[PDB]
Parts: structure tokens; C-alpha cells; sequence
């Protein structure tokens, strides 16, 4: 049950099963990424294709 | 990669959709490279042409003899071709 | 591939190096020059050629 | 830094590959839009003529 601070509306939603929750940096891959980094990766989504 | 500037150099099909991505930066570069290479006098406005916009992309024809011969109209200025009038006056005056 | 350059990194053996440097080699650099640290960035001349 | 403005004249050296990955469909839509502003009519311009401009290099001169 999510509630904005700023305009005091509250509003539902749903989650992944979370037993925990925080902040933190994301991976190399989302944290900003460069060209000469994908020297290994290819086209072929090797497991990876939500970018 | 291809190791070439110019057009006509490079399968589009040739990152095989399996090439690693690396070399996405080299294509782009090729490909700057090659349009900036292949109309370098590209400053003016666009400048549309389109060839004429109808026909001339296949009538626009020159190996023997040349076409398509202008209808100007009259050069009173600069005076080149014997006009009609100007060589009649002349031939019968004399 | 032709102009393609992949770099290559080298780690050392311990986790750091006081004073320590790189100065790559590779027998006839006209084929290709590597330099600085770790950090190699190959760069391909040819097309064929071991 | 942001070098993915450009209209009518590109430089190939300014993406410097070791850059961010936003550096990409940016100077895709780039390319696209110069190339549509350049020539905003393209159907089949055939008119060279497997490279007739070399023999017919007499556009520059309009007197001869």
C-alpha cells in the first residue's frame, strides 16, 4: 500500500515475493555501460535480453 | 569489419545477427566516414534535386548523342545564337 | 576483424604493485603498437597474419 | 560532452567508442533525420550509370 508524502494519495500495488528490500547500485550492465565493454556478448541475448 | 571507405563495400548482412556488439561503434564510424567521404560538398541548404522528381532517373541518357535539348527562350542578353530577326535585319540591310 | 581493436586487460598476480609499469612489446610493431598499463587495447593493421 | 547533435555534416571520430551506451540509437535517429533533410525524395535515383560522372565530368564547366 504505497502513499505519496506530497499530495497524501494512497494507492496499492504488488511485489515479487520480497522478504527484504533496499537501494543499491545496479550491475555493470545498467550501471552505464560502454561499447568497447560487450567484447564478450554478441547479438545472440546470451541470458541477457532486458536491456 | 570491412576495411573500406566507400559505398558499396560491406554485406549489410555481414554482423550475421551473431558478431559481438564491440564492433557497433565501427560500424557507425564506417558509416559517417563513408557518407561524409561520398558527398564532401554537401554545405548548402538540403538542396533537393531528386533528379527532376519524374522521369529523368532513366531517360537522362548520354553515350552517343545527348537529348532532351533546351527550350530557352530568347537571349537578347549575351548575345549568342542568330536570333531570327537579327540575322534578317542584317541580311537585308547589308 | 579489419580496424576492429578489442582491448585486453592483464591482472596482475598480487592484488597491488608499488611502482609498478607496463611497457608492452610485440615483435614487429608495424603490425600493431600496445602500450601504457594493464589496459592493452590491441589494434589490427591487416586482415591476415598471426 | 553530449556530442549527438548534428545536421547535415557528421564527424566519425566524436563517438569515442569508450563512451556511455546512450551513444547509439541517439546517432541512429541522427543519421536517419540528416539523410531524410539531405534528399526528403527517394524513390530510385538511378542516375549514374555505373559511374558516368567520370566520363561525364563536364558539370563543373558550362562553357565547353
Amino acid at each position: 500500500a504505497v502513499w505519496n508524502y506530497e499530495f497524501d494519495t494512497w494507492s496499492f500495488r504488488t511485489i515479487p515475493y520480497a522478504q527484504c528490500i533496499g537501494l543499491v547500485d545496479p550491475p555493470v550492465l545498467e550501471r552505464g555501460p560502454i561499447w568497447s565493454d560487450f567484447q564478450e556478448i554478441t547479438w545472440d541475448d546470451p541470458s541477457i535480453k532486458e536491456l | 569489419e570491412t576495411n573500406a571507405v566507400v559505398i558499396t563495400d560491406l554485406n549489410p548482412l555481414y554482423p550475421r545477427d551473431r558478431d559481438y556488439i564491440y564492433e557497433g561503434a565501427a560500424q557507425i564510424r564506417l558509416i559517417k566516414q563513408t557518407l561524409q567521404n561520398t558527398f564532401p560538398n554537401v554545405t548548402e541548404p538540403v538542396d533537393i534535386d531528386s533528379d527532376t522528381f519524374k522521369i529523368m532517373s532513366e531517360k537522362l541518357k548520354f553515350t552517343g548523342d545527348a537529348m532532351d535539348v533546351g527550350g530557352l527562350m530568347i537571349k537578347n542578353v549575351t548575345p549568342g545564337t542568330g536570333d531570327k530577326d537579327v540575322v534578317t535585319k542584317g541580311q537585308m540591310e547589308a | 576483424s579489419r580496424g576492429s581493436q578489442y582491448i585486453l586487460t592483464a591482472t596482475l598476480s598480487p592484488a597491488n604493485a608499488p611502482n609498478q609499469n607496463i611497457t608492452w612489446t610485440s615483435s614487429n610493431p608495424n603490425i600493431a603498437t600496445v602500450s601504457g598499463t594493464s589496459t592493452q587495447g590491441t589494434i589490427n593493421a591487416l586482415l591476415a597474419g598471426f
